[PDB]
């Protein structure tokens, strides 16, 4: 900010004076724009800064002269090169223009000799010029390159420059201008000599500064020249013997540093040369190499990049010569062997690395020459000491072991033994590195990426069996460590929970992903093992707890919850579907994982048209199999590979032949039965979402065998319309079901088919009208077009069968349902049409800020009054038939599904609904009516989809039975009114069997399983229903006995018949005789199922009497 | 063009109440006919809405309170919000969130001091933020007249959102 | 049980015959070497897995009363090194032919494995192991057990590079010593007492597991009882004595509740408390040893608890505890000065933790009475650092935090006053008048520790004079250092604002002098250290500056000396002014800052630093000064003000002139 005003006083202020007003202007331009950290905002104030400061100063000494001008510009370009390296790039016509400036400014610096500044001036416009390598531009390149040739290929200039000369010539020669960099590499020459011939004679000693500039340009052009074959060796080997002294002068070793760097970066015709001196100067060069590797500098990495590259060399022609060229070689790399043992004395540090890799370099080659288990076996056993102690703190960075392990790769490029001890150790350290996979650096995990696909390619090669249970534990390891889930949307959090609830997971199969999928080939039967060896484990795995996990929480934590009360509203809830809470959080939280991935592991490996048909026949069997437990994310596993196995037409052609190799499509055939009747029956909302992904998609594939039955698009689609636009996955799975089975031998039928399929089709354009949400509907619309002929005449009846034109408003309004008496004037309030809305509100969902909130307390409210004015003889009185019983009806419902989001509200608006169950027993009937009425429907809501609404129903009657045997008001009144005791279970036994017997059983059971705890204690009316406790299970038993369309009824109905053991306590003795009889009647009368029942009251009976 | 905000409820409130006090008129049907004199300006949509919370407010202010058989003092609390702390990210979603739990608070803090008293049911969805780091005859009296006046904006406000 | 008992019994019968073959092959064994390396590594490997599945049966007698199997225990482990820590975990029988053994065949091997190097390093459990661990996880743990080395990695996963393999050799080497024999106990105490090292932390786990782990009423005794005796009389240096006591303490302070036999012998014990012996060094060197050890173990063994079940005093205990603290009165010499009194204090500190438990009032009151020491400071007062460098060698705040616990304990429940002597005298806070000495500081920081819930007029004079003391003794600590500042000049500002009622009895008394002075020196100094560090430091006595205010000496005429700076080329016109905008903030800008006390246009010179800079200070200073004296000068006489608004009027007119826009 204030960079722009003080620029803008000194620099026009210096276009007509200067001295002091320079350098205070340019350190204040300075050190306020320097602090500049974030972008953005310190981005955005320095940009325009910068811009006017670059420009300003350059026409400006341009236009001035020299006095102190020259102070000031020189000043402002030292800043200014400190400026760009911090501020990224975004500066690159600023760049160029900033250049050409620097060279017109050591220009400008040549009419006058001698001083001091043009050395401050020159260095500093140099760094400018040096600090450019964004490059990637086109003329920008030679603009420079050329005249700096030009320049340096005429100048007589001493000393206190010249590095200059070569760091550029460098620098330009590493871009690319053809021409440029052929003139220059061979002008070169020159320069070479001047130096090189320079420091043979003319001066005794080295010098730094044109070393400096020699030697960075010397490294810098070879790269692009190559063919170095003698120049470089005198050179190069010299500054080593001359750095080999040092005294005190800084930068000295960065004169050791350019070299070596140029020795490593011209690994070719050069290390060749160095190749030649492995005998006078075996000792020399590692001696140089080492001794600079113990100095502490900056380069302890030249160390290793001159002495990793020469190695290279010696692993290079070693190998590429013949017999002759081998024991020289020893010599060097035994040298090395003694580094691995005398670091036990003397720690070699870094040093222990070389050796590891020294045990590499010529141990890829040399090895082949002679045995050398010593060398391997001794580094084995040391990698086994750096990783098992890695139980200590030592945080050894895992980017260490894998320059440990991948020198471990190449020693491991040779094996021929197999003497046990060598299996497990080298198996752990397979383990280790598969271990150390997440923690890296992007480029380091690459580096071990490649070191694993590696050090497999070694095992594979060799023993037959251990890669395997390699395989299996390290799949194990990674599976388990899982934990915690990293997937904390709303439908697949829900199945994610519905399985379980509560280093990524995700990480790690980058690697095995690319592992399997790098570098081609020999990835075959690698890959192959890899997946079956972590199915078969993972098949035991969730096969270890889970499996019990489910069914064994779900009945442990419930008995936590379980007391005297709850108890029984608990039976009522293990008829929806399960309390989902599981017991093994072990095998419950690697095998979510295990799944999980597993679609991201299984969909991009080993996908070929040859894989693709024994994935199927084999991977589904045991799949399915192990899903006979019954888990979501278990079966989400299936259709993911199922149809993704490209093979739509191979299975379907078979199939096709089987109606008209196939036992697993006999398999494919079995699972739709326990398949679609496991969606309708035990799957709650959201985890039925999840296994609908998944009987949506085996259908899909099998085209041919989704032949005939709607049940199953029908609940798919259906939720998959307005239910899961909320995500695009329910949705989703649904077009393409449509759109292939449009046209696979569906022609045949569709008068009859189509319309349940317009019909559910209404929910997804005609609610979606109330990948993007908005294009699932615009591929909807395609969808419907494709047709034209019957797209009608269905969703007609559709909308018409439907009616959605259920207008209540309560016996037709003929007043006010609750009337107010507020304001004393004009009084609107009647109701009537403010009903139907506030349903939909319960429905709402959407704004549920708003809407949940007041839409609720108010509902609740309105509640309250209708609640009131209802006890005069007015309408209201004998008008509780129609409002109340119509409203009631959705009051339950409204206590369930406000359960998700209503919480403390839901809490209170339950026992409103209760007291509001208790009263009208408390007082009178008519209103007995309503309740008992429609919750007399909750259990008709269980036999629908309808779900969590039953088990709250059961707790009102259990309460509502209480406040009957609470409303004595004299047993007078027990006989006068007929609301509970005889007249209920005339409607519970008459309940149990209506429609003989299927969507009402799983009521009946309830509701005796909901009142045992009262049936247990009330006196002689203890007597004549246990008596028809009998005809219950003659009820139940036989009623789904024959109808045995899968459990869910099958079970409470004998949980009814152990509320029938209850009796079992010797009283009013004509049991004994007449309730003895009947189980006697019962064998002969053996209904189906009762058998089970039968005989065991047979023995059970006879057994105290 | 105001008298609906873009989003921030106080600049919104604090208009309508300047429209309401005193250019309202203190007659009840003087109000009804000034209503549709104010209502096409707009020009936009759920005009209505904002007529309900003028006149429903204006009609029951106090003669409604104490002969009843909040949102709008919950709305100056929510002018003086904004005023002050809490800026913007699910901070303000903490403070949606508490508004919801208020605007439930209305004509449920009612019944909820019914199943036990006072400072019951008051946490709400902030009460699992809490968490995780005279019953009987309570409940007859509200359903006579305890608060009933209570009732009335719950009933305005619900219909005003939607 | 079956396959277990198959397993075994066989492997005794063969484990007398084809291992011993192997095992000899390699200790006297080119090929030899790798014959040796197989053989060996791998029936080493076997005795893992045969004691492994030894161990959940009839074993330990079954271990260690066979045979043919110590021998291959102790052979091995007279060969190599690293093939051989894996071997190392298992072992620890009992009974003779094996005791002898084990102490010999493996002293041995912590030489070739256990150097005196510099610090680097990085029935009841068996069936919580077995019956806690589920399946899931389990069979990841029997595949991983059986050979290989998930063996050992699944129960650890779960210099520098072989400083860390060693260190990794005392892992293995003294984690399995967590479980296990008492000999194993021993040469850890002997290790933990050569000097300090990272392995710190892992004998604090090591021992303190031991401990609690264990809890036998008859191995209990034995660590104990053991661990004594290797406190008992033998020629050792003075180190292994001293961390014989901490890594003993720490061996007993976190253990097994039955004390039985340690605190029966203690008997003995205190029979050894008294002696003397002058000099020839050697028993100065264990006597101030010895002798301050068993009183350091035995204070908190009266730590908690059983103390009201033993009921006692041991009637005689409190002579020489509270005598010898109390004393020597001798002077300095024969070095036995700051090697006696660090440890002559843990007598008295530490027998204090036999008062509370004694504690109903007076007579503790006479266990904190009288003085005559001055233990531990003088020794360290020449020494120290910080309240916790001040606490821990001191081992004087360490306790006297948990006596001031006990003593408000005791101090509310008979009563509480609002008046300050009238609870001096009868308690300790007698103490509390301050002194001139050297072990003010320590007094200081218990006084640290009263405050936090002690307070209010009750230690009232003492705050005061801890403003006179920081002077000479402030600046004695060097200066302090900023944590230092802060603690000491921090705290007593904190407590005094911590009242009103009463700071008011030295605002009218009191202050005119202990403050005035206090107050200077504060800003006087604040300056500089925010001219140094950071800007807070103003702020940090600012405002309690400002709680002070409220009458004060009327400072501002060095407050407008120090605004008085010099001239640009130094922004210390800042420095001097943010005090005067602090100044400012109140007390008809105190005074408006003496600008016609000392001098006449102190004032004019105000105006003078601003016109010359544009600096964010001056601006401000500024600022708000016109501010109140323009509030003040439309609401009191005109005539003050005009001469500013006319100065000012020259400035604004300067700065349109010299520089345009900024």
């Amino acid at each position: 900010c204030s960079l722009l005003r003080l620029q803008e006083t000194l620099s026009a202020a210096d276009r007509c004076g200067a001295a002091l007003a320079g350098h205070q202007l340019i350190r204040g331009l300075g050190q306020e724009c320097v602090l500049s950290s974030s972008p953005a905002v310190l981005a955005l104030q320095t940009s325009l800064v910068f811009s006017r400061d670059f420009g300003l100063l350059v026409f400006v000494r341009k236009s001035l002269n020299s006095i102190e001008f020259r102070e000031c510009r020189e000043e402002i370009l030292k800043f200014l090169c400190i400026f760009l390296e911090k501020m990224g790039q975004k500066i690159a016509p600023y760049s160029v223009e900033i250049k050409n400036t620097c060279t017109s400014v050591y220009t400008k610096d040549r009419a006058a000799k001698c001083k001091i500044p043009a050395l401050d001036l020159l260095i500093k416009l140099l760094q400018t010029f040096r600090s450019s390598r964004l490059m990637d531009e086109f003329k920008i390149g030679e603009l420079f390159s050329k005249f700096y040739g030009e320049l340096a290929l005429k100048k007589k200039i001493p000393d206190t420059v010249l590095e200059k000369v070569y760091e550029l010539l460098g620098l330009l020669g590493e871009v690319h201008p053809s021409e440029m960099i052929n003139n220059a590499e061979n002008l070169f020459r020159a320069f070479l000599g001047e130096l090189k011939t320079q420091m043979t004679s003319a001066v005794r000693e080295p010098k730094l500064p044109v070393l400096a500039g020699c030697l960075k340009g010397l490294s810098s052009l070879l790269c692009n020249f190559t063919k170095s074959m003698e120049e470089d060796p005198q050179t190069s080997r010299e500054i080593f013997n001359f750095v080999l002294k040092a005294i005190r002068p800084q930068i000295d070793l960065k004169r050791y540093a350019v070299p070596s760097a140029g020795l490593r970066l011209f690994a070719l015709h050069a290390s060749q040369f160095s190749t030649c001196l492995l005998d006078n100067y075996v000792s020399l060069f590692e001696v140089l190499l080492k001794w600079c590797a113990h100095t502490n500098v900056e380069l302890k990495k030249a160390a290793l990049s001159a002495l990793e590259s020469f190695l290279k060399q010696v692993s290079n022609m070693v190998a590429k010569n013949a017999e002759m060229h081998k024991n020289k070689l020893q010599y060097f790399m035994e040298q090395f062997y003694g580094i691995i043992r005398n670091v036990d004395s003397n720690n070699k540090e870094l040093s222990i690395a070389i050796r590891g890799y020294g045990l590499f370099a010529g141990p890829c080659k040399v090895i082949n020459a002679k045995d050398v288990d010593f060398m391997y076996v001794e580094l084995i056993q040391r990698c086994k000491q750096m990783f098992l102690t890695q139980t200590d703190t030592g945080d050894d960075r895992v980017y260490q072991m894998p320059s440990f392990l991948q020198s471990v790769a190449s020693v491991l490029l040779y094996l021929d033994t197999v003497p046990e001890v060598y299996t497990p150790v080298l198996e752990h350290l397979v383990v280790m590195q598969i271990d150390s996979f997440p923690q890296y650096s992007p480029k380091m995990q690459l580096v071990c990426c490649r070191a694993i696909v590696k050090v497999f390619l070694a095992l594979a090669a060799k023993g037959p069996v251990l890669r395997n249970c390699i395989s299996t534990v390290v799949h194990q390891g990674l599976i388990r460590i899982c934990s915690k889930p990293v997937v904390l949307s709303e439908s697949e959090d829900h199945r994610a929970s519905g399985e379980v609830r509560t280093k990524d997971y995700v990480d790690l199969f980058r690697h095995l992903l690319s592992s399997d999928q790098m570098m081609d080939s020999i990835l075959a039967d690698e890959a192959f093992f890899s997946v079956n060896s972590s199915s078969e484990s993972l098949n035991h795995l969730l096969y270890d707890e889970f499996v019990k996990s489910v069914l064994k929480i779900v009945e442990k934590l419930d008995l936590t919850l379980e007391i005297q009360t709850v108890g029984e509203q608990e039976n009522g809830d293990e008829a929806p579907g399960v309390w989902m809470i599981p017991t093994s959080d072990p095998a419950a939280n690697l095998h979510p994982a295990k799944p999980k991935d597993f679609s991201a592991f299984i969909n991009l490996v080993e996908f070929c048209r040859e894989i693709l048909p024994e994935k199927q026949a084999e991977f589904f069997e045991p799949w399915v199999y192990s899903f006979s437990y019954e888990l979501i994310l278990q079966s989400t596993r299936l259709p993911l590979i199922s149809g993704f196995y490209k093979l739509l037409s191979i299975t379907v052609r078979n199939a096709k032949k089987i109606k008209y190799k196939y036992s697993c499509f006999a398999l494919f055939v079995k699972f739709g039965k326990e398949v679609a009747v496991k969606m309708k029956q035990y799957k709650d909302e959201l985890l039925a979402s999840c296994l609908t992904f998944l009987l949506s998609l085996p259908h899909n594939i099998i085209e041919l065998d989704v032949r005939a039955y709607v049940p199953a698009l029908q609940m798919a689609f259906k939720l998959g319309l307005s239910y899961t636009p909320l995500a695009e996955v329910g949705l989703n799975a649904l077009e393409e079901w449509s759109i292939y089975i449009d046209r696979h031998v569906m022609q045949p039928y569709y008068k009859d088919i189509l319309p349940c399929l317009d019909g559910y089709l209404k929910t997804s354009a005609l609610s979606d009208e109330t990948i993007s949400l908005e294009e699932i509907r615009i591929r909807v619309v395609q969808m419907l077009g494709s047709l034209g002929g019957q797209i009608n005449k269905n969703l007609l009846t559709v909308t018409s069968s439907d009616e959605m034109m259920k207008s209540y408003v309560a016996w037709d309004r003929e007043k006010r349902l609750s009337f107010a008496v507020p304001f004393r004037e004009m009084k609107p309030v009647i109701f009537l049409d403010v009903f139907l809305p506030r349903v939909t509100e319960l429905a709402l969902t959407a704004s549920d800020r708003q809407t949940k909130v007041a839409a609720c307390e108010l509902l609740h409210s309105m509640v309250m009054f209708m609640l009131g004015k209802a006890t005069q003889m007015p309408e209201g009185g004998q008008g509780a038939p129609p409002m109340y019983q119509l409203y009631k009806r959705t009051f339950p419902v409204l206590l369930r599904l406000a359960c998700d989001v209503d919480q403390v509200t839901r809490q209170l608006y339950e026992p409103l609904v209760m007291q509001l169950i208790h009263w009208f027993t408390n007082n009178k009937k008519f209103e007995s009516q309503d309740t008992v009425a429609l919750l007399e429907a909750i259990l008709d809501g269980i036999v629908d989809p309808v779900d969590s609404t039953l088990r709250d129903f059961c707790g009102r009657c259990i309460r509502e039975f209480l406040k009957w045997s609470i409303k004595q008001i004299t047993p007078q009144q027990q006989e006068k009114s007929p609301v509970n005791t005889k007249s209920l279970f005339k409607r519970l036994y008459s309940l149990a069997l209506h429609p003989n017997a299927f969507k009402r059983l799983g009521a009946s059971l309830a509701f005796n399983n909901i009142y045992r705890e009262f049936r247990e204690e009330e006196s002689l009316v203890e007597q004549f229903v246990f008596e028809a406790l009998v005809i219950y299970m003659e009820s139940l038993a036989l009623a789904h006995a024959d109808e045995k369309s899968l459990g869910t009824i099958q079970q409470c109905c004998d949980a009814i018949d152990h509320l029938c053991r209850i009796i079992e306590k010797k009283h009013v003795s004509l049991n004994k005789a007449k309730k003895r009889r009947l189980p006697r009647g019962f064998p002969p009368s053996a209904s189906l199922c009762l058998l089970d029942l039968v005989k065991w009251l047979l023995a059970h009976c006879g057994r105290p009497q | 063009q105001g008298l609906i905000d873009e989003n921030p409820g106080l600049q919104l409130i604090i208009r309508n109440f300047w429209s309401h006090e005193t250019r309202l008129p203190s007659n009840t049907l003087d109000r009804l006919l000034a209503l549709n004199s104010l209502y096409s300006p707009k020009i936009e949509v759920h005009f209505l809405s904002l007529a309900t919370n003028f006149l429903l407010e204006m009609t029951s202010m106090s003669p409604d309170y104490p002969n009843p058989m909040x949102x709008x003092x919950x709305x100056x609390x929510x002018x003086x919000x904004x005023x002050x702390x809490x800026x913007x990210x699910x901070x303000x979603x903490x403070x949606x969130x508490x508004x919801x739990x208020x605007x439930x608070x209305x004509x449920x803090x009612x019944x909820x001091x019914x199943x036990x008293x006072x400072x019951x049911x008051x946490x709400x969805x902030x009460x699992x933020x809490x968490x995780x780091x005279s019953y009987r005859h309570g409940d007859l009296p509200d359903i006579q007249i305890k608060h009933s006046s209570l009732i009335t904006p719950l009933q305005a406000v619900a219909q005003r959102d939607p | 049980d079956s396959w277990w008992a198959k397993d075994s019994p066989l492997e005794t019968k063969m484990a007398v015959l084809a291992l011993l073959a192997k095992i000899l092959q390699i200790d006297s064994s080119v090929f030899t070497t790798y014959i040796s390396l197989l053989a060996d590594t791998k029936l080493d490997l076997h005795l893992k897995g045969q004691a492994v599945t030894l161990l959940p049966f009839f074993t330990s007698l079954t271990g260690g009363s066979l045979e043919e199997l110590r021998r291959v225990l102790e052979q091995l482990i007279v060969a190599h090194f690293p093939m051989q820590s894996r071997e190392f975990p298992p072992g620890t029988p009992r009974f003779n032919n094996y005791v002898d053994c084990m102490k010999k065949f493996l002293d041995a091997l912590e030489l070739s494995q256990s150097p005196m190097l510099l610090e680097l390093m990085t029935r009841r459990g068996s069936c919580v192991t077995q019956v806690g661990l589920l399946e899931s996880v389990y069979e990841m743990f029997r595949k991983d057990d059986p050979r290989l080395s998930f063996t050992r990695q699944s129960f650890v996963d779960r210099t520098k590079l072989n400083e860390s393999t060693f260190d990794t050799q005392i892992t293995k080497k003294m984690g399995y010593y967590k479980i296990l024999d008492v000999m194993y106990s021993r040469l850890p105490k002997d290790d933990v007492h050569a000097k300090e090292s990272k392995i710190n932390q892992v004998f604090h786990g090591s021992c303190i597991t031991e401990g609690n782990e264990l809890t036998k009423t008859l191995i209990k005794l034995c660590y104990d009882a053991f661990t004594e005796n290797m406190a008992g009389e033998n020629q050792l240096l003075e180190r292994r004595r001293l961390y014989h006591c901490a890594a003993y303490n720490c061996a007993i302070s976190v253990i097994c509740c039955v004390f039985n036999e340690l605190k029966f012998y203690q008997g003995f014990l205190f029979s050894e408390k008294p002696e003397k012996n002058l000099l020839i060094f050697e028993n100065l060197i264990d006597l101030k040893r010895r002798y301050n050890f068993p009183v350091e173990v035995e204070v908190p063994m009266e730590r908690k608890k059983k103390y009201i079940e033993i009921r006692k005093e041991a009637r005689e205990a409190a002579n020489g505890d509270s005598d010898g603290p109390s004393y020597m009165s001798s002077l300095s010499y024969l070095a036995d000065s700051t090697l006696s009194e660090e440890m002559s204090q843990f007598d008295f500190s530490t027998g204090v933790q036999s008062y509370s438990y004694s504690s109903q009032d007076p007579r503790p009151a006479t266990g904190r009475f009288r003085r005559r020491e001055q233990r531990d400071p003088t020794v360290h007062d020449d020494v120290l650092e910080l309240e916790m460098d001040e606490l821990n060698r001191h081992e004087c705040m360490a306790p006297l935090t948990a006596l001031v616990k006990h003593m408000h304990r005791s101090l509310g429940p008979p009563q509480g006053e609002e008046d300050s002597v009238p609870r001096d005298l009868p308690s300790w806070m007698k103490f509390l008048h301050g002194k001139l000495g050297n072990p003010i500081v320590p007094l200081n920081i218990r006084l640290f520790l009263a405050k936090l819930v002690i307070n209010t007029e009750e230690v009232f004079r003492p705050y005061a004079k801890h403003w006179l003391s920081p002077l000479l003794q402030l600046a004695a600590s060097e200066n302090n250092g900023g944590e230092g500042i802060h603690y000491m000049v921090v705290e007593i500002v904190a407590t005094i604002l911590s009242w009103t009622g009463l700071a008011t009895p030295t605002g009218v008394p009191k202050d005119e002098v202990l403050a005035n002075r206090l107050l200077n020196f504060l800003m006087k100094h604040v300056f500089h250290p925010k001219r140094a560090v950071f800007r807070h430091n103003l702020e940090i006595i600012k405002t309690l500056v400002e709680c002070w205010k409220d009458c004060l000496s009327i400072p501002y005429r060095l407050i407008f000396e120090k605004f008085s700076g010099k001239d640009p080329n130094s922004k210390d016109n800042s420095v001097g002014i943010q005090l005067l905008g602090i100044v400012m903030a109140n007390d008809l800008p105190p005074y408006d800052p003496q600008c016609g006390i000392q001098s006449s246009e102190y004032f004019q010179a105000l105006v003078n630093n601003m016109s010359f800079v544009r600096y964010k200070e001056v601006y401000a200073a500024a600022a708000e000064v016109l501010g109140l004296i323009l509030r003040y000068v439309m609401e009191r006489k005109n005539i003050l003000e005009e001469s500013l608004c006319e100065l000012v009027a020259k400035q604004l007119k300067q700065h349109q002139n010299t520089m345009e826009d900024k």
